[PDB]
């Protein structure tokens, strides 16, 4: 019971930090692609200068993979390893498409094609990010139920 | 192809007694079932989840078993508030749910025969072109009752809509009104308009009628 | 704190799209997650529509597949329901609800409920007809062919409350609603006490005060 | 004993995702300022084009404010408001310094002064970022024992 | 899984700066926080906390180490570092890093193996080895004196005599050099019958000296 | 400015018996105390946290009370493995700690008198310039022992270093060596060199000495 709860809680905190990191990528894609800081609106449009943001996006992406490496549980091993492959495929795609993403002047369209998972066309990484998102979300569902059934040890066996 | 079936669609228990609602799944939803209360006029409330556990905030009179395809929500000593519909819910594919039909939980009382009244169409309505003959069942219980229209002893069908009232706050009874809608053309043709009422509290079906124009 | 608040316009024409927005108050898309929509059509129980995720991945009932889309608003205060194209069997009350948590998952914080009617417009004021009475007697009013719902009826400007039943409205084939409100009075007061029913429909102004005569 | 364990975990998850967002600024500040994507190294040098990166930093910054606003607990009320106040000073400072931060060609130095809290000089927002990290962590410290004392109630 | 692995140089001259780095294994600074803190144990004394860090980098110091210590976290967050300056003698100690954290205990959970750092005014030296001649048992031994740094290993008859041997912990003399002595108990009847030679081996200086004791 | 004080610094328990450690706080640290085990050669192990609950991996023979300034670590039926130094630790300031001084926990056995030997400096040492007179106490218990040097009845002070051995694995006794260091000039001045040994297992103090070579 006590060993169950503390160890089961660790993974949920572990997984939900990955989801928080993913939302950092998703949020800059939705609200910061093609934008600049403005004193009143907070952000203002600046088209086709998304180069440094993509580096920051990839920066968070590799921080995500490191955290996926720190997750270890025999029950969740299959879903964590499946999550392990997906972030690696995403990070590799940004490397693969460096000719369009490795400059300061990356177009909005190609920037969105890389990190905006809700974009129309998703051939520069957004497919892999969504595939990654689904793998991570499949992990939260299994990890959350592992915690709850550890706590369902309050009433009923 | 996941089916949830509540055992009675309506359930009648006197206040203070035990209520046993049942839910049955076409196949094991396992340890994943929910029970809801829904009073008319509010959002549904979550009562039980994981098929045993009560959402905190709800009284101890509600309880639930489960663990497979048997499922039961029991309210021991249900009170005045507890009369509503209760639905069960599958979430064994967690983002995906299936509700049940629901099960009304009625105040149980002793049989009361209906007071039957029949009303002729209004004159202001007959100059509008249509005629509406309304037949009322008053302060009756149980709800099961059937009213059929006879025009010159001709059984009418498919031209009446009936509505029932909520179980009375003081008397825990029902009221029902069946309204027959015809045009002045069909109303002018015939003379005898009768609604016959069958209810458990009537020794034999009661009929009340009127001839259009004394 | 955990407060879900419903959406904009009902009364959408058939074959059109009804769009609803569920907005969070005192809450955010956090830990990092809330999802899902639920509806209840008239004469029928609740049924799940679809579910979402804080990322945005959606799962649908698959009899609404291709029809529904659930969406997450960036600046994630709110999420939206989109239903197209809409039959009259889509007329219902739609609820948004938080269908999740770490320890119960399904289906925990509900919205207040918003009503959406799918009908071919023609907002209409009611025509009100009396129900003249024949050891008690019964009288009432007939409210016919108005849309949309609701109408509110009071007798003697609210001075007559005991014995009254205002029935739920019925949907007749014309696509307009009708109901009737009945009252029982001592048969001795026919011609002694005046009875007037006040009909109040908000969509159109249509407040009529009609007297009933034995 | 049943409710509190679930309630405090909600508080812990809420705070630790703020820090996880807080960690998203830092890592971009540490590894992406003055950088570009490279097919082999993964990142390579590209100086003085940090505008969209800093715009992204502010984007997560307001996502942090949204998350701090969703926090409600009667006990942590004074400390949550303090983290709320700190988040606004950071976001206000970044917009306040738009003359240097709102363009594509923000220098490497100015970006580090804006979002790299361990930088040498911190006159463009990193000071307010430091205060924000410190205010949130005092909130994280309180939340950790809030959960733990719920579970040590087993023996 | 939860593994801490220790650090660099073990011998810095006084008034200088010693730097140590602990590298994580099977783990990262995650959830969003783990693996803060440094600890030391100086010779002849107990453990005392040195300082604490945070996943952000916020640092908390013992004081009486104020202004002296700096703890830092490496971006690409595999390791964190200790910086102690300036270092007198008596900063020489055994240093531990530790995870001073978990969700359910606020101390002090994953420990390193321990690393030794000696603060001395250099002058690395091979040992001088001297006999201890014996006068129903008798005692003889070796006195291994004036060497630096530690350790030395002492063996008798190339490891053929182990019963009765006590090799004492080395002591630091006022000169700043270390000395120890290794003694053996022998049956007094075997003097002049059995040869006794003590083997002194210093790793820092490649000195191997073999000294015999004779009554 | 928070003081942790273990009440006995040393504790001697028979194997198989109970041990009771105590820790005292200068002011209320509340229910925030940790107990660490530390064997020579290893890192500390965490035993107890929150002053009541045992760290996972450690046997149930360890126990802990607390809730204020009383604190006790109690080992029921402690075994050979359990003999080491034990620290208590205040951590009610979240990243900031103070350990205690430590408490060694030793094997208890019957009193054993020391075997006393004295060794004159070697001939090889006197042409190097220094002289080192060694007096060793062998296989005694308890550790409390006094060794004092007299050169021509002049009681020596401030010129001896003593070193003690670990509690012996087989017989659980100690050995100690006091080393008297003089220069050749000062060693040449005097003739009688004696170390006297005071121990509980000696009827009266034993002294052993030498004159500077035979007579
Ligand atoms: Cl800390
Ligand atoms: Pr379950
Ligand atoms: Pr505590």
């Amino acid at each position: 019971i006590s060993k169950k709860i503390t160890d089961s809680n660790a993974v949920l905190l572990a997984v939900k930090e990955v989801e928080a990191l993913l939302s950092s990528i998703d949020e800059i894609a939705a609200k910061a692609i093609g934008k600049k800081i403005h004193q009143n609106n907070g952000l203002d449009t600046e088209n086709n200068h998304n180069g440094s943001l993509l580096a920051g996006a990839y920066a968070i992406s590799t921080l995500i993979k490191q955290k996926l490496d720190g997750l270890k549980n025999e029950g969740l091993k299959e879903k964590i390893d499946a999550a392990k492959k997906c972030s690696e495929t995403f990070t590799n795609k940004l490397k693969e498409k460096h000719t369009d993403l490795g400059k300061e002047g990356v177009t909005d369209a190609d920037a969105k094609e890389a990190i905006l998972k809700t974009n129309g066309t998703k051939t520069k990484g957004a497919e892999e990010l969504g595939k990654l998102f689904e793998s991570v979300e499949v992990l939260s569902k299994a990890a959350k139920e592992m915690l709850a059934n550890s706590v369902k040890e309050l009433t009923s066996p | 192809e996941i089916v949830m079936t509540q055992s009675p669609v309506t359930l009648s228990v006197s206040p203070g007694e035990r209520a046993t609602l049942s839910c049955r799944a076409s196949q094991s939803v396992g340890n994943n079932l929910a029970w809801y209360q829904h009073k008319p006029g509010q959002a549904p409330r979550l009562l039980i989840y994981d098929a045993s556990t009560r959402a905190t905030g709800i009284p101890g009179r509600f309880s639930g078993s489960g663990s497979g395809t048997e499922f039961t929500l029991t309210i021991s000593s249900l009170q005045s508030e507890d009369f509503a519909v209760y639905y069960c819910q599958e979430y064994n594919n967690w983002p995906r749910y299936t509700f049940g039909q629901g099960a009304k939980l009625e105040i149980r009382r002793t049989v009361a025969a209906p007071s039957v009244f029949i009303f002729p169409p209004s004159d202001e309505q007959l100059k509008s072109g249509t005629a509406s003959v309304v037949c009322l069942l008053n302060n009756f219980y149980p709800r099961e009752a059937k009213v059929q229209w006879k025009v010159d002893n001709a059984l009418q069908s498919g031209n009446s809509q009936e509505s029932v009232t909520e179980q009375d706050s003081k008397d825990s009874t029902y009221s029902l009104s069946s309204t027959l809608t015809l045009s002045k053309a069909d109303y002018e043709k015939h003379k005898v308009y009768a609604c016959e009422v069958t209810h458990q509290g009537l020794s034999s079906p009661v009929t009340k009628s009127f001839n259009r124009g004394e | 704190q955990l407060q879900l608040q419903e959406s904009g316009p009902g009364l959408v024409k058939p074959s059109q799209t009804l769009s609803l927005t569920c907005t969070l108050s005192g809450g955010s898309i956090s830990s990092t997650s809330y999802w899902g929509w639920i509806r209840q059509p008239p004469g029928s129980g609740l049924e799940w529509i679809g579910s979402m995720y804080h990322s945005g991945n959606t799962y649908y009932k698959s009899s609404l597949k291709g029809r529904v889309t659930i969406s997450l608003d960036t600046s994630r205060t709110q999420f939206s329901l989109r239903l197209t194209s809409v039959t009259a069997a889509d007329t219902a009350v739609y609820y948004c609800a938080r269908l999740g948590d770490v320890f119960n998952s399904a289906m925990d914080v509900w919205g207040q409920g918003t009503t959406v009617i799918v009908s071919s417009a023609s907002t209409k004021g009611p025509s009100v007809f009396p129900l003249a009475p024949s050891g008690t007697a019964a009288l009432g009013c007939l409210v016919k062919d108005y849309f949309p719902e609701p109408v509110t009826v009071s007798w003697n400007s609210g001075a007559l409350t005991s014995g009254v039943h205002t029935f739920p409205a019925v949907l007749q084939s014309s696509g307009l609603y009708s109901l009737s409100s009945v009252v029982t009075v001592p048969s001795s007061s026919l011609g002694t006490q005046t009875y007037i029913c006040n009909v109040n429909h908000k969509p159109s102004n249509t407040k009529v005060d009609k007297r009933v005569e034995p």
